[PDB]
């Protein structure tokens, strides 16, 4: 599925893993992870 | 006897695939009746494969392969239509012709009457990338048969009683006018690069 | 969940990779791992999804 | 012997008709370097904004 951030929390429900994709100037990148490991990236910005 | 085409219908088409083009600027009896009897002459033109594209703002006509609507084949192969590739200084003399009628249109409009330009005004923008061959009579000679092969083309018109060109109509509708800016800023950043 | 998901890896081939080298706004080489259950792709708007 | 003859025209072949999109624009090529570089990309670790 792709989605522009939305329904992120269906989304977790039925798959199990995701592909952040973010832009930077005229650069884009996308990093794999899991949907836990993003919970622990959440987690970690729950700090601020 | 039988029914023959109109003989001005027949004078326009062949005028039409002779040079083609034609212009309300230099031709107005011939572009007019065309004007008047599109679905006579896309007729006359179908068989072959031609077609005339039209552009109203500018006045002008041209022939365009009609082949078919983008086909199993995605780059159009015609028996008459001879496709060439213009040599190195004929694209950088094209490229700044094209920025310069681009840069006029942006202020007097599209389809504005377009200033005539000295010869002079050119040799300093082509020496830019070419350099100095050696002398000014070789300069100007080469950039005077440059000119008289673009004319073949319709890009310009030739060097009137005082050595200034007008550009025509027809330059806008190159095939990719996308490679001209890619080239010529290429060249332009290579010389930048090396002084 | 997982009941329905052995008929994926077993049965039918799963897309489980794809691999970037200067397309589009992809720079240089990139990779994504796409997972046999079942993957999301997300981003804010013009980040190179499509 | 140049002189010009009131033979006919017989065979009288057109081709060569002008299109202007039959024009191409010259290739110059490049030759000074390659573009090896094919890092990981490392940089992608996840900061996106709140
Ligand atoms: N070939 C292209 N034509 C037009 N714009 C492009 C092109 N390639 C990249 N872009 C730019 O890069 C992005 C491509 O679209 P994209 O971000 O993938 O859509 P989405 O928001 O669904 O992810 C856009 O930000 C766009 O501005």
């Amino acid at each position: 599925f792709i989605t522009p951030n939305k329904e992120m929390r269906l989304l977790r429900d039925h798959t199990r893993s995701a592909i952040v994709v973010h832009r930077r100037g005229q650069n884009s990148n996308m990093a794999s992870l899991s949907w836990e490991e993003l919970e622990r990236h959440y987690q970690r910005r729950g700090n601020a | 006897s039988e029914t023959r085409t109109l003989q001005k219908i027949r004078e326009a088409t062949q005028e039409l695939l002779k040079y083609g083009l034609l212009e309300e600027a230099s031709k107005p009896n011939l572009y007019r009746i065309v004007l008047s009897h599109p679905e006579e002459v896309t007729r006359i033109l179908e068989p072959l494969d031609l077609d005339i594209g039209i552009d109203e703002i500018r006045g002008l006509l041209y022939v365009k392969v009609r082949l078919d609507e983008t086909p199993a084949q995605d780059e159009w192969a015609h028996p008459l239509v001879r496709r060439q590739r213009l040599n190195l200084e004929q694209s950088l003399l094209v490229a700044i012709l094209r920025q310069h009628f681009v840069a006029w249109e942006q202020e007097s409009g599209t389809g504005a009457s377009q200033a005539q330009i000295a010869i002079d005004d050119l040799l300093p923008q082509l020496q830019i990338y070419l350099g100095d061959p050696g002398s000014e009579s070789k300069e100007r000679t080469r950039l005077l048969t440059l000119l008289d092969q673009l004319k073949g083309h319709g890009l310009v018109t030739s060097p009137d009683a005082h050595e200034r060109i007008v550009i025509r109509p027809i330059i806008a509708h190159l095939a990719d006018p996308i490679n001209l800016q890619a080239l010529l800023a290429w060249l332009r950043e290579q010389i930048a690069q090396q002084t | 969940m997982n009941q329905v998901s052995g008929l994926a890896g077993k049965e039918s081939f799963i897309l489980t990779r794809i691999e970037l080298f200067n397309w589009g706004g992809f720079h240089g080489l990139h990779q994504a791992a796409i997972h046999q259950d079942g993957t999301a792709v997300i981003g804010p708007t013009g980040s190179g999804k499509t | 012997r140049k002189q010009e003859v009131p033979l006919p025209a017989v065979g009288v072949a057109v081709t060569g008709i002008p299109a202007i999109e039959r024009l191409r624009f010259k290739e110059v090529d490049d030759e000074a370097e390659q573009t090896l570089d094919l890092s990981n990309h490392a940089a992608d670790l996840t900061q996106i904004g709140d």
